This record gives structure tokens, C-alpha cells and sequence, in this order.
């Protein structure tokens, strides 16, 4: 009644996306190929209804590159997607944001917008939309340029969210990602409403101590990111308590045009053998996803201030205790919030309990806890991405692939200049100021 | 999807593409009859890459083998593995280039090269989508070097929107098989410089330290010397032939390693490289070959870095294998080798992980490397240079076949001029 | 009751009336050799019933060449014919419009009259004629001009429809289209109530993206023409909610004497595969019919204005959603209608649901639309073929082989002048005019 | 229905016609012997076309064998294949021409024309509704030249409303098989074009290029070079003798191929060629096919149109294959070489399709474009003509059986003026 689209963009949203729809038919308790033995409405959010008793995803898939989409048909889940909607060019645009713009970008383009109207008039109280896409990509980024600036001009007050892939600090597998990061950043920065960040090496540090994997393949960390997507939507998809809403995250989380790159947490990430010897208790839940060492962005909040917090709860919960653990963390010392927030905190509580995937890392749990907290622990690698373009641009390396893929000066200052605004504000608006 | 074009000149071109096909047909389980024997079919969800499909499940290659003498091509026709290929390609002419340059480019190569051009373009308009283009030759020869030279000006004049590689020998520094080794290289390098797009510069005896050391062999022929080569020529461009959690492709390899237009001198390096009665005792893990990988004894050009630095590297895994401890690892040789790479040019590696293994081995991995030391290796090929030069020997004849002195001055203006930017860089704040 | 013969002329006719009149057989349950295994008239209207269980069609099939109609002997519909009905010549036109319209024509045009004025008699209440013919080729042009003057004449005021084969503006089989055509629309401009117009290159696009065949052979093309063949007729044939004749579309597509040239369209046209992924319902067949992508004529509308439009529903269809779905077009701003249209529909339901041929390219639905709109899209296409003949006579190209047959240069120069009249009166009509 | 005249006149008719009858001969599938064996009721279906039913199920060709000399008849008469024609049709007279004009077509051709004409209306009056008549002749002999136009308008008198074509055989530019080579083509030519529909112009040498080149072949011999010519002859007649999912005529080549009726002069050729060795290693598909038609050197005429542009083009293709392709492909053949067009002539293309395939080949096709390129074929021809008459030479041989010098004046200036017409129709605005 309320339709969300999922638009994934690139190798990494094609995954992620695989992930994240694998989870969302096992959570609707349906099957692979379309059929099935609270519950039903839910899936009409998603799941769009055909003559007979098959569902079909919401979902636009869309590539240069045509070797992931074809793994992707050839997967397992080659019955439940709608044919027509895996788009694929024929070359990739090589980690070249210019060519994945302006060169090619713009010949497939027209085809993914018209997909995106077909999809949008066949349903009925269209929400918005949500972006998977990475940064270091070249396709990613300059079809996520192009693609914001086609929704926004065609729909023009709807909710656009993003789940990025922040590049990290130290694991490093591009060297163009500070040109990619720059542009793609400069370019998106006013056409989103709220854009969540996810960085590899974090995942990699959870998966390593909190859930002891040895042999971490890019599986576990899409189960992860599928989670949190999950659990951020439940809330639409399940009756609960007290329910939450898209436009209320943005409310409650952003509160500013350009300060609106919040971070994703969730809890519990507990292994199977330690299950059984741990009490999973609301309070002590609440505790560990507020612990800095389960953060999913490499920044510990302990360097800056947390400035909005919302907490979204699923499964058996009770709102007085939920109420005395966020009192007591809003008197630990520890968290600090802003001055002129005094109430820095939206909880949302909801009636179904995750479910986890046949095989997977984690472990049934009968509560869960998904937290997004926009901070100014940001702003930290805001200032080291553009350190290291400025470092790698001072002497002009790649400058002549860019600009002979059309392109100017212009804008490299331009991103260059809006990056260090934007900087300069998010640290002037988290530290404290006398009146 | 996605085709690319093979050339092949010179002897060497053939003697590698004769290897090089061997290791491609069993790749995708190829009889040498041409017909497809294979189980799995994940191998021929891409064959058109390579191979193109033809009447009666046939799968011949699309390989252009091109020499100047018949005394190359009765060897693979005649030979195994010649059942193969489409007789169309065996494009051959009467006399050898004896090693000139003016008898490989001026002379006689105006009328052999508008003879390869007709099947070139018969090929491309033949592929769906073409991507590039895949040389092999040689920089010491005549027919090699000089038609190989020409040939890259009209096929880069007709596609100017496309890429291409050149799997070059360069020279030995040690040992000079010919004599005139210098001429050649200088007036190749001076026109290939500004017409093309990335060279890989291996090197003839620096593979001989490896199959003698590394891999203990005492008598390596060129049987065995080349099948090395082909291991680094299949795994560079395994990328698209096959699926991977983490993908690349020719063009992926150029943007990254290509920081300017002349800096796009490589040097190539496989791992790991272990005997049949050593490889027991090795245990298979993602640890060492990162490590048996960087080192300057197994590299594939005569070239120490410990003189130089690393301005951009490369690194394409295989095999099923995580890729968690990838850069973990990649950080540490990073961190640990902190002093041998470039300051302006902050996280410079690139990775990529494949999915099939190559044949009998659970893993390995392919490095790249843009290097500075290549400075000094262009240095020794100058100073041999205008030493002869200087004495005006042995181009008595060069200048009977149209060629002309101030053809000198030019060619060596710009190696000088070549390796002040590619020295001047290095020292460069 | 009612009943309309339908003339076959050419072998684009014999062929396409191949399987035209294999649809009927098969929407009536006719098996070919006339036995049987809504209902009980049906065929009454087609199928005039002999005295055995047979039932024979009403067709004329005539050409010049023997060659086409052999095989129609020859083939599995041998005894549903009727052996006299196949009239053969012995040579055919070669692309000659003289050829089949003064020297040969005359020779063979009475014998297909007495087969006319036979079978127009054997009928009680005849209402109109159906022909098949061809642009391109000479018996198919110049012939079938002559049987115009020849039915009007015989027959003063009765429905004369015909589906041609309009000339591809990039594809061409023939070397002299620009004569041939010119010299029919002419002659045959004043003597026709309505002809629906095809082309030969849009049917590629519809065949190669909407169904997703890589061999498109005039078997399957042929196919996707007697849709729309058998749509036209099914209201006579079948009983529906709201009920259409020959002369309504007659009535409402001709606001003018000259202005007679609508374009037919199909839909939905989707493969077997993506059959079972769609939800093919009203709402969006009324879009899909409607898009620029499924005309079967090569000229996007976006150009042009609509002068009217006409639509035949069938099968499950609810009177309500259908005006809802029309009603909504007026409002997207793809459609353009002229200012003196204020009310520019016309809406026809059925109960029949359409039936696939085993072994076609489409596959089993309960739906189906056909829209046939005169619109200003259609004027390019005689500009634009305009601009070939008059190419021709600069020069008087291929000239000698039309004088020497039977026809004078005078006669080229008002064919030519009177192309000029009707797209400088199309044009004014369709655009607008002060007061 | 509408049934076909054979018309061989010379040794090259003949030795044409020895093989063409052959290659009908299998298509409908009949023995040697001349009673119907095959196998699928599609050929008999319209075999009165060429062949001509007779007593107890045998067929008799329509076609008259006539030279001037007995030893052509003799070799086919006792050779095999000459059980099958009717003794009647062996029309033979007492010596050859000697290569000269007024010798065929005064003196020894007036008592001959008189007896092949009373076959010609006897076989005429046996046909149902005749359609037209084939002529195979040679434009460099005596009696094939002589005669050929003799009986050409002996012919066109009495059947005027009908139509005719030549298979005549260009003399070869590079090679001189006779002396006088010019003086028989600008005789007979001047004589050709008053009363002919429609001529194709083939060579002799520049079939000698497409055997070699090919097929491969190191020694062509006239038994296997005049194959090549029946399988253009047997494809521009098999449209009617065959169904076809869009047929032509010999009236529809007419109509659409001759836009003035002294232009009527054209280029033939066939696709694909392939040798029996590599025809494995080529995926026999319709792109292939038009690609192969359309390159210059593949003509069947001793003349690149790359100096000339096409007036209009034709093709018949053959075989089960879709229509899509071809009709898409001659589009991107239109775009792709659109500077090589009339520009007054938009769309100047006819496609036939047949539905039967040649024997042994899964689809082929056949090319006849009405090229400008012909003007270069005439010049040279009239070049060497005016060369030789001014001289007089061998002029008193021929001006002595009947002929004189104003006779040449009219052939000359009619060659010089039709080649002006055919020059200035490229360059016309
Ligand atoms: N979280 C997560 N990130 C991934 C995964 N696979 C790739 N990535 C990220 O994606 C980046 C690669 O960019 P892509 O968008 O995949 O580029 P591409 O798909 O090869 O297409 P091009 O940009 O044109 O080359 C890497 O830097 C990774 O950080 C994955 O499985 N999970
Ligand atoms: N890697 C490798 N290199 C080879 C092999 N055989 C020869 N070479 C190199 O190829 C060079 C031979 O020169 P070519 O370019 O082949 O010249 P050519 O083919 O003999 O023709 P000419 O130049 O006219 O003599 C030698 O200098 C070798 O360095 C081989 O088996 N493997
Ligand atoms: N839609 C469709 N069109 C066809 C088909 N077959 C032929 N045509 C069209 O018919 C045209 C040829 O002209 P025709 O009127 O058929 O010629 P003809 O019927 O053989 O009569 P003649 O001109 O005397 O030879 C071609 O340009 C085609 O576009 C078919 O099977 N389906
Ligand atoms: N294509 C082809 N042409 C041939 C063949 N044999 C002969 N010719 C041509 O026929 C010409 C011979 O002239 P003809 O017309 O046959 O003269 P003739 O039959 O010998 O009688 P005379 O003119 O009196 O000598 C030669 O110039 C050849 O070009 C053949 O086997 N194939
Ligand atoms: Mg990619
Ligand atoms: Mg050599
Ligand atoms: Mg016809
Ligand atoms: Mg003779």
C-alpha cells in the first residue's frame, strides 16, 4: 500500500542485492520459485502479486558489465526475478566515473528510466526509493549521479535513501577511489535525503571478534548488510507496538540540508557455540549496540558527538525497559550528545522476530536491535578522503584519462571546494558554541 | 561479449601462440580436433571471448599468425595442435626481414601488411563487440619488431576508441643474441611510445634464473621456457573468461596502471612456482604467495627494484579462496615495504580475484607492476646505442632501404628525453 | 447474417490469408477438413454452410502467377476450399503497375466479377468487403485498383475495407515502390471507406523486442497481422457487452471524405516464458496497446496528433475499469488530440476470449486489445515517400517500361499533384486554423 | 507454364550447355538415362519449365545444340549425358566460321539460320505459354558472335512481345585468345544492343583469379571453370522452377534492372565459394554471405566497381534461412559503402528468396548488379579497335564476303556514343 523500489547498482548492489532478496523470502515464507506452502498486507510492500499464485520482486537491476548479471540468472533464484528487469550493457566503465557518466552512462540510461516509470505507475502509493550501489566503482558512481538526478527531476518529493560502500581507511583495493569518492560525493550531495554509510574493513573487524570467523568470504558481510536492510524496514513490512516510518527517519535523524550521513549498527552479533551461554536481555542488547566496537563505519564515536540516534527493536520487547536502558546510556558518561539537543533519541519497537537464513554465520535470537546514529565521527574521514585526493591530485595522475573521457578542471576544483564546505560545517555544527 | 583480437609476429610470436593456444584449449577442455569434450559448463557460458563458434560444434580460435619466412608456419601446420586453427590465418611471406628494420617496415612490409589488414577486419566485423587487442612479438628480430611496429599504426589509425597490449620481449642486458640489437630496439620503442596503450617487458634470460633456481631445472628449453610465459599471458586476461567475487578486465588494468601517457612500461610476475618433488612439502596457502611474489628473484625482467620504486601494482588472484586475508596481507607487505613505493600515490595497489583454479593447482596469483626500475634498463639499451652509433657501424645498408640518418636523431632525442620524465618522476616532491 | 466477403489478391494476400483464414477455422472450432468433434450464427457470417457437415470459406483467391496459389492446393488446407474460388492467371506483372492494370488485367478481371457477383448473390445480408493486397507488386497494386472501380460500379454503397502492406521507408524489397505506389493511392484514393495501413519494418521491431524471437520468418510475422484481421470482425462474430459493426468504425475514424488512413495496433504481445511473470490486466494493456513502441506502423505518434481513435476489448473485461483507463490517457500528455475532437474514443467489449494456434509465437490470454487510430502521425509517411518518386521522374527513371504498356506521361503528373493536395490538406486540417 | 527456350550457339555453348544440363540434371533428379529417380515429389511439380514430358516418363530438354562445324556434336553426341537430348535438336553444318564475321553471318550462316528456325517454331508451337529464351553465345569466335546476333533477330521479329536473355562471354583484357578480338565484339555488340532485353557480361580470365584464389586450385581446367558458370546460370532460373517465400521472374529482372533500354548490361556473381579442405573451419551463415558478394575482388566480371558506383543490385538467395537478416544486412551493406550508389536511385535494391538449397551447401546466393564499372569494360575494347582499323589491318579479309568500310563507321560510333550515355549518367545531377 506504501511501494518502496529498490534500485542496485554495480557488482557490490547486484550482491548485496542477492543477499538481501534471499532474506526478505525467507522472512515473507516464500519460495524460490514463487510460491508458498501477520502472515497474508506485508509482501504487496514488495513482493508484487501476478495472475497465479507467484510473487515477484520490486527490484531493478541494472549493469555495463554483463558477467554478474548472468551469474545472477544462472543462480538459484533464477525463477523468482522478472526477466525484463536485468538490464545489462556490454562493457563496464573500468573504475572510470567519467565514463560511467557521460561516455556510456547515457545510453542505457533511458532504458533504466523507463523501467523505473513502468514499475512506478504499476503501483499504487509509491514511497520511494532505495539505492545499492558502492563508491570506488566507476559504473557505481556515475550511474548513481545520473540516476539521482533522473528520479529527482521526474519524482520530486519522495523519499531517496542510499546504502553506500564507504572506501576504507587502510584496506584499500582501487586507486582512483579518491576521484571516484570526490565526484560521486560532490555530485550526490543535494540530491538525497538520507545516505547511510558501510565500510568493509568494519565488517571485517566484527565478523573477526565478535562472530570468531577465520575464513570470512563476501557472503557473511552481505548477510550483515542484509540484515541491517531488513531490520530497517520491518518496521513498513510488520505491525508492531510502535511503528516507524521512512519520512520519520528522516525527520528524527537529519537535521540539516547537508548533514544527512548517518551509521549503521546491529545487534546482537553473537556466534553459535556462544549462544547458549549468554542471557540476551534487552539492556544488555541495548549496551552492546551502543559499544563503539560494534560499529560498522571504521570511526569510533569516542573522537566526536553523537547528534541523533534511532533505535528500531524487534521481537518480544517491553517499552519499560526499553526506556530504562536508554535513560541510563543518556546518563553514562561516555556518549556525549550536542547542547541544543536535549532529547537526541527515536525508538521504534516492532512485533516479529528476526529469522535467520538456513546456514548462515549468526544464531536464532528472539530480540534485535538495529541503530542508526548520525554523528559528527564523520567528519574525521571526510577529512582523510579528501587529504588523499589532494595529495594524489597535486601533481595530475589519471587527470588525462578523465579528461580525455570528457571532462574539465572545473569541476575537480568545484568537488574539491564543496567537500571542504562541507566539512567545515559538519565540524562547526557538532562542537559546541557558546549560546 | 567483449572480443579481443590475437597477433602474433615474428618466431617468437608463433613459438608463444603455439604454447599459448595448448594452455587455452585445455582451460575449456578443447580436443586438439576443435570439438568440445568438456563436463562442466560454466567454461562455455564465455567461449566467444577466444574461441568462435562455428558449424558442427567447431571452436576454431580467432589467432592471426603472420611471418615473414615459411620456415615458422610448416612447423604448427605440419605439427600437433595445427588441426585447429583456419588455414585463412596462416598468413606467411617468402624471405625473412634479416633482422632490419628498414627490410621489416619500409621495403617489403608495404606489400605483406595490406594482406593482414583484410583478415583483421574481417575478424572484427565477424566479433559481436570488440574490446581490444592482444599482440605478441618480439623487439630484437626484424620481422617482429618491424612490421609488428607498422602493423600497430594502421591498426590504430582505423580503431582509434580501442585498446591494446603488447606482450613484448625486450632484450637481454646479459646476452645479445644478435648483433645488432640496439638499432632495432631504439627505432621500435620511438614508434611504439606514442601508439599504444600498455607494454609488458619480460625478458629472455631473466626467466632462464627461475627455471634453474626457483624451479631446479638444468636444461630448460624453450618448450619449457615458454610455457612459463603463457601461465602469465592466461592468467592477466583469466579475468572475463571466467566469474569472480571481485572482477577485472583489460580495460580495468590500463586506467589504474596508467598514471600518464608514456608511463606505461609493465613488469610482469607469476606465483607460486614449486617443483614436482619440492611441491609435498609446501603447504598452499594465501600467505606465502604475496610473499614469493614480491621478491625481486621470482620476476619475470631483469630489473632489481631494491634500486627503484613501486609506482602502481597490480595483483589478480585465483582460485577459490578468501579475500579477507588478501588485504590484510597486502597491507602488511605495504606497511613492511613502506620505503619501496611512491609518496603522492597513497593506497597504490589494485586486486582482483578470479574463481577457477588453474590447472593442477588449488591457487596462484599474477603481479604487475609499474615500476621505475625500467629506468635503468632503457639506460643500458641507450648507452650500447650511441656507443655504435657514434661509430657509424653496421647502418651502411640501413640507409640503402629508404631510411636516412636524421631517423637517428629523433629516435634517440626522445629515449633520453623518455627517461628524464621517467627518472624525474621518481625524485620528483 | 451479416455477411462481408474478402477479396486475396497477390501472394502477400494468399499468404497472409494462409493463415487468416487459419484463425477462423480455429475461433469457430472448425477442424480442416470441415468436420467438428458462443456456440449452438458463429460462422454464418464466413463460413457459408453446404449441404453436408462441410462448411466452405468466402474467399477469392486470385492472382496472376501460378506459382502462390500452388501451394495453397497442395498444402493441409486442400479440402476447406472451395476448388473454384482459386483463380489463377499464367504469368505474373513483374512489379509492373501498367502490367497489371491495362494489359493483363483486363484479360483475367472478368472472370473474378462473375465469382463476385456468384457469391454476393449465394449471401442474404452482405455488408462490406475485405481486401488484401499489396503496394509493392504489380498484381497487388495495379490489379486490385482495377477491382475498386469494378465493385463500386456493381456495387454503389457498401463497406469497402482494406488492409495493405504499406511500403517500409528503410527496408525495401523492390527496386520501382515509388511508382507503384503513387499510381495506387491515387486511383484507389476516392474509391475506398477505410484502409488500415501496415508496414512491413515495424512488424521486425515488435517480433525482435516485445516477443524476443531471433528469427523472425514471414510465418511468424504473418501471425501477428490476423490479430488484428480477427479483431476487427469479432464483434460480428461473437456476442459481446457492447457490440460494434463494420460501418461504426466506418462512421467514427472518417471525419473527412479524404482523411480515411488509420494504423492498426495489437496488444498484449508478450512471449511464453514472460507470460508467467505478468499481470495482464486491464489497466495496463490500455498503457501497453497505447506506448509509440507497439504501433505496427513505423511512425512514432509523438509527432503528430491524434485525429480519433478506436478500441476493441474482449474476454473477462469489466465496463468500469476500461472507462477508468481511458479516461486517465487524456490526462498523460503522450496523447494529443485536435481541438475540434473534445470527445475522440470509441470503446467495443466482447465476450470471446482470444484463442493461440498451437505452435505460434504468443501464448494463451484472456485479454486483448486493439486500437486503431487515424492520427497526423501518417503524414510523413506520404511526404516522406513523396520525396522518393518525385526523385524518380527528375530524371524519368524505369519510365520506359510504364509508357510503352499502356499509359501516358500525362497520367504520372496527376498522380503526382494529387499526393501534394492530400498532405497540404491533411496537414492543414490536422494543424490548427484561425477562427 | 511459361516454359523456357535453350538457345547454344558456338563451341562455348556448347561446352557450357554440356554442363549446365547436368546441373538440372541433378536438381530434379533424374538418371542419366532420362527417366525420372527421385525421391520428392517438390521437383515434378513444374518440370515442363526446362524439361519436356514424354512417352513411357521420360524427359527431353528443350534446348537446340547448332555450330558451324561437327566436331563440337561429336564429343557430346558419343560422350555420355547424350542419350537424354532429342537427335532432332543436333543441328550441326559443314565447317566453322574461321573466326569470321561476314563468314557467320553472310555467307555460311544464311543457309544455316533457315533449318534451326523451323526447330525453333516447331519447339515453340509444343510449348504451353512460352516465357522467353536463353542464349548462351561467345562474343570473341566467329559463329557464336555471327550467327548469334543473326538468329537473335531472326527471332525478335517474329516473337516481339517476349523477352530474351545472353550469358555472353566477354573477351578477356589481360589475354587475347584470338587476333582479331575486336573487330567480332564491336560487330556484334552494335547489333546487340538494338534488339536484346538483357545481357550478362562475364570474363573469362577474371574466373581464372576466383578458382585460384579459393578454391585452391593449381590447375583449372574448363571441365571444373565452366561449374562455376552453371551455378550462376541455374540460380537466376531456379526462382521459378522452385517454391519460394518471395519468388521472382525473368520478367522482374527485366523491369527492375534496366533503367533505359540501352542500359541493360550487367555484372553477375556467386556466394559463398569454398573449398572441399577448408569449408569445415567456416560457419555457413547469411552474414557471411552478402560480405562475400559484395567485395570487389569476388566478381565474376574483370572489373572492380570501385571506380564505378551501382545503378541498381540485385539478389536471389536460396535455401531454408530467415528473412530478417538478409533483409536487414543489405541495409547495413546500403549504410556502409553508401558513397559506391546512384543518389538519384534511392533504395536501388530487388531481394528474391527461393526455398530449395544447391546441392551440398545449406544455402547460397546470387548477385547481378547493373554497374557503371562496365564503361571501363567498352573503352578498352574500342581503345583497341580504332587502334587496329586504322591501320586497315585484316580489313581485306573481312570486306570480301560481303562487308565494307562504311560498315565499321556505324559500329565505331555507335560504341563511342553508348559509352558517353553510359558516362554521363554517373556524373548526372
Ligand atoms: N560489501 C561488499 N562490497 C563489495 C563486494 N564486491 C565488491 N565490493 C566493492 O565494490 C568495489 C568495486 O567496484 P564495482 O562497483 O564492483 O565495480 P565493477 O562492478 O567491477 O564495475 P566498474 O566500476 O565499471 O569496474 C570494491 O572496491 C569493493 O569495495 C561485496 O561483495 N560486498
Ligand atoms: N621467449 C622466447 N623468445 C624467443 C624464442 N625464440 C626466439 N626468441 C627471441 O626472438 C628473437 C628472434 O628474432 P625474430 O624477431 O624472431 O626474427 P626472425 O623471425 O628470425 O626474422 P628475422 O628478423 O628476419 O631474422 C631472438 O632474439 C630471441 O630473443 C623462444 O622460443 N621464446
Ligand atoms: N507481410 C508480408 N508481406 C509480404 C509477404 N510476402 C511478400 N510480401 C510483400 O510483398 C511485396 C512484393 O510485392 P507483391 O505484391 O507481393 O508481388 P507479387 O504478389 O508476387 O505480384 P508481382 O508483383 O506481379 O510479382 C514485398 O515488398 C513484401 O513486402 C509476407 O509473407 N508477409
Ligand atoms: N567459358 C569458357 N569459354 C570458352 C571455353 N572454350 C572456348 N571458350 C571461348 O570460346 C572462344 C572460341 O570461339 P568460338 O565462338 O567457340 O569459335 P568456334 O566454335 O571454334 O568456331 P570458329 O569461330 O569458326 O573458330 C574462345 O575465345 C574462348 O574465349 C570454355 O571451355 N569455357
Ligand atoms: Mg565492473
Ligand atoms: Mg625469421
Ligand atoms: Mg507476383
Ligand atoms: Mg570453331
Amino acid at each position: 500500500m506504501r511501494e518502496c523500489i529498490s534500485i542496485h547498482v554495480g557488482q557490490a548492489g547486484v550482491q548485496i542485492g542477492n543477499a538481501c532478496w534471499e532474506l526478505y523470502c525467507l522472512e515473507h515464507g516464500i519460495q524460490p520459485d514463487g510460491q508458498m506452502p501477520h502472515h497474508h498486507d506485508s509482501f504487496n510492500t514488495f513482493f508484487s502479486e501476478t495472475g497465479a499464485g507467484k510473487h515477484v520482486p520490486r527490484a531493478v537491476f541494472v549493469d555495463l558489465e554483463p558477467t554478474v548479471i548472468d551469474e545472477v540468472r544462472t543462480g538459484t533464484y533464477r525463477q523468482l526475478f522478472h526477466p525484463e528487469q536485468l538490464i545489462t550493457g556490454k562493457e563496464d566503465a573500468a573504475n572510470n566515473y567519467a565514463r560511467g557518466h557521460y561516455t556510456i552512462g547515457k545510453e542505457i540510461i533511458d532504458l533504466v528510466l523507463d523501467r523505473i516509470r513502468k514499475l512506478a505507475d504499476q503501483c499504487t502509493g509509491l514511497q520511494g526509493f532505495l539505492v545499492f550501489h558502492s563508491f570506488g566503482g566507476g559504473t557505481g558512481s556515475g550511474f548513481t549521479s545520473l540516476l539521482m538526478e533522473r528520479l529527482s527531476v521526474d519524482y520530486g518529493k519522495k523519499s531517496k535513501l542510499e546504502f553506500s560502500i564507504y572506501p576504507a581507511p587502510q584496506v584499500s583495493t582501487a586507486v582512483v577511489e579518491p576521484y571516484n569518492s570526490i565526484l560521486t560525493t560532490h555530485t550526490t550531495l543535494e540530491h538525497s535525503d538520507c545516505a547511510f554509510m558501510v565500510d568493509n574493513e568494519a565488517i571485517y573487524d566484527i565478523c573477526r571478534r565478535n562472530l570468531d570467523i577465520e575464513r570470512p568470504t563476501y557472503t557473511n558481510l552481505n548477510r550483515l548488510i542484509s540484515q541491517i536492510v531488513s531490520s530497517i524496514t520491518a518496521s513498513l513490512r510488520f505491525d508492531g507496538a510502535l511503528n516507524v516510518d521512512l519520512t520519520n527517519f528522516q525527520t528524527n535523524l537529519v537535521p540539516y540540508p547537508r548533514i544527512h550521513f548517518p551509521l549503521a549498527t546491529y545487534a546482537p552479533v553473537i556466534s553459535a557455540e556462544k549462544a547458549y551461554h549468554e542471557q540476551l536481555s534487552v539492556a544488555e542488547i541495548t549496551n552492546a549496540c551502543f559499544e563503539p566496537a560494534n560499529q560498522m563505519v571504521k570511526c569510533d564515536p569516542r573522537h566526536g558527538k553523537y547528534m541523533a540516534c534511532c533505535l528500531l527493536y524487534r521481537g518480544d520487547v517491553v517499552p519499560k525497559d526499553v526506556n530504562a536502558a536508554i535513560a541510563t546510556i543518556k546518563t553514562k558518561r561516555s556518549i556525549q550528545f550536542v547542547d541544543w539537543c536535549p532529547t537526541g533519541f527515536k525508538v521504534g519497537i516492532n512485533y516479529q522476530p528476526p529469522t535467520v537464513v538456513p546456514g548462515g554465520d549468526l544464531a536464532k535470537v528472539q530480540r534485535a536491535v538495529c541503530m542508526l546514529s548520525n554523528t559528527t565521527a564523520i567528519a574525521e574521514a571526510w577529512a582523510r578522503l579528501d587529504h588523499k585526493f589532494d595529495l594524489m591530485y597535486a601533481k595530475r595522475a589519471f587527470v588525462h584519462w578523465y579528461v580525455g573521457e570528457g571532462m574539465e578542471e572545473g569541476e575537480f576544483s568545484e568537488a574539491r571546494e564543496d567537500m571542504a564546505a562541507l566539512e567545515k560545517d559538519y565540524e562547526e555544527v557538532g562542537v559546541d558554541s557558546v549560546e | 561479449m567483449r572480443e579481443i583480437v590475437h597477433i602474433q609476429a615474428g618466431q617468437c610470436g608463433n613459438q608463444i601462440g603455439a604454447k599459448f593456444w595448448e594452455v587455452i584449449s585445455d582451460e575449456h577442455g578443447i580436443d586438439p580436433s576443435g570439438n568440445y569434450v568438456g563436463d562442466s559448463d560454466l567454461q562455455l557460458e564465455r567461449i566467444s571471448v577466444y574461441y568462435n563458434e562455428a558449424s558442427s560444434h567447431k571452436y576454431v580460435p580467432r589467432a592471426i599468425l603472420v611471418d615473414l619466412e615459411p620456415g615458422t608456419m610448416d612447423s604448427v601446420r605440419s605439427g600437433a595442435f595445427g588441426h585447429l586453427f583456419r588455414p585463412d590465418n596462416f598468413i606467411f611471406g617468402q624471405s625473412g626481414a634479416g633482422n632490419n628494420w628498414a627490410k621489416g617496415h619500409y621495403t617489403e612490409g608495404a606489400e605483406l601488411v595490406d594482406s593482414v589488414l583484410d583478415v583483421v577486419r574481417k575478424e572484427c566485423e565477424n566479433c559481436d563487440c570488440l574490446q581490444g587487442f592482444q599482440l605478441t612479438h618480439s623487439l630484437g628480430g626484424g620481422t617482429g619488431s618491424g612490421m609488428g611496429t607498422l602493423l600497430i599504426s594502421k591498426v590504430r589509425e582505423e580503431y582509434p576508441d580501442r585498446i591494446m597490449n603488447t606482450f613484448s620481449v625486450v632484450p637481454s642486458p646479459k646476452v645479445s643474441d644478435t648483433v645488432v640489437e640496439p638499432y632495432n630496439a631504439t627505432l621500435s620503442i620511438h614508434q611504439l611510445v606514442e601508439n599504444t596503450d600498455e607494454t609488458y617487458c619480460i625478458d629472455n634470460e631473466a626467466l632462464y634464473d627461475i627455471c634453474f633456481r626457483t624451479l631446479k631445472l638444468a636444461t630448460p628449453t624453450y618448450g619449457d621456457l615458454n610455457h612459463l610465459v603463457s601461465a602469465t599471458m592466461s592468467g592477466v586476461t583469466t579475468s572475463l573468461r571466467f566469474p569472480g567475487q571481485l572482477n577485472a578486465d583489460l580495460r580495468k588494468l590500463a586506467v589504474n596502471m596508467v598514471p600518464f601517457p608514456r608511463l606505461h612500461f609493465f613488469m610482469p610476475g607469476f606465483a607460486p612456482l614449486t617443483a614436482r618433488g619440492s611441491q609435498q612439502y609446501r603447504a598452499l596457502t594465501v600467505p606465502e604467495l604475496t610473499q614469493q611474489m614480491f621478491d625481486a628473484k621470482n620476476m619475470m625482467a631483469a630489473c632489481d627494484p631494491r634500486h627503484g620504486r613501486y609506482l602502481t601494482v597490480a595483483t589478480v588472484f585465483r582460485g577459490r579462496m578468501s579475500m579477507k586475508e588478501v588485504d590484510e596481507q597486502m597491507l602488511a607487505i605495504q606497511s613492511k615495504n613502506s620505503s619501496y613505493f611512491v609518496e603522492w600515490i597513497p593506497n597504490n595497489v589494485k586486486v582482483a580475484v578470479c574463481d577457477i583454479p588453474p590447472r593442477g593447482l588449488k591457487m596462484s596469483s599474477t603481479f604487475i607492476g609499474n615500476s621505475t626500475a625500467i629506468q635503468e634498463l632503457f639506460k643500458r639499451i641507450s648507452e650500447q646505442f650511441t656507443a655504435m652509433f657514434r661509430r657509424k657501424a653496421f647502418l651502411h645498408w640501413y640507409t640503402g632501404e629508404g631510411m636516412d640518418e636524421m631517423e637517428f636523431t629523433e629516435a634517440e632525442s626522445n629515449m633520453n628525453d623518455l627517461v628524464s620524465e621517467y627518472q624525474q618522476y621518481q625524485d620528483a616532491t
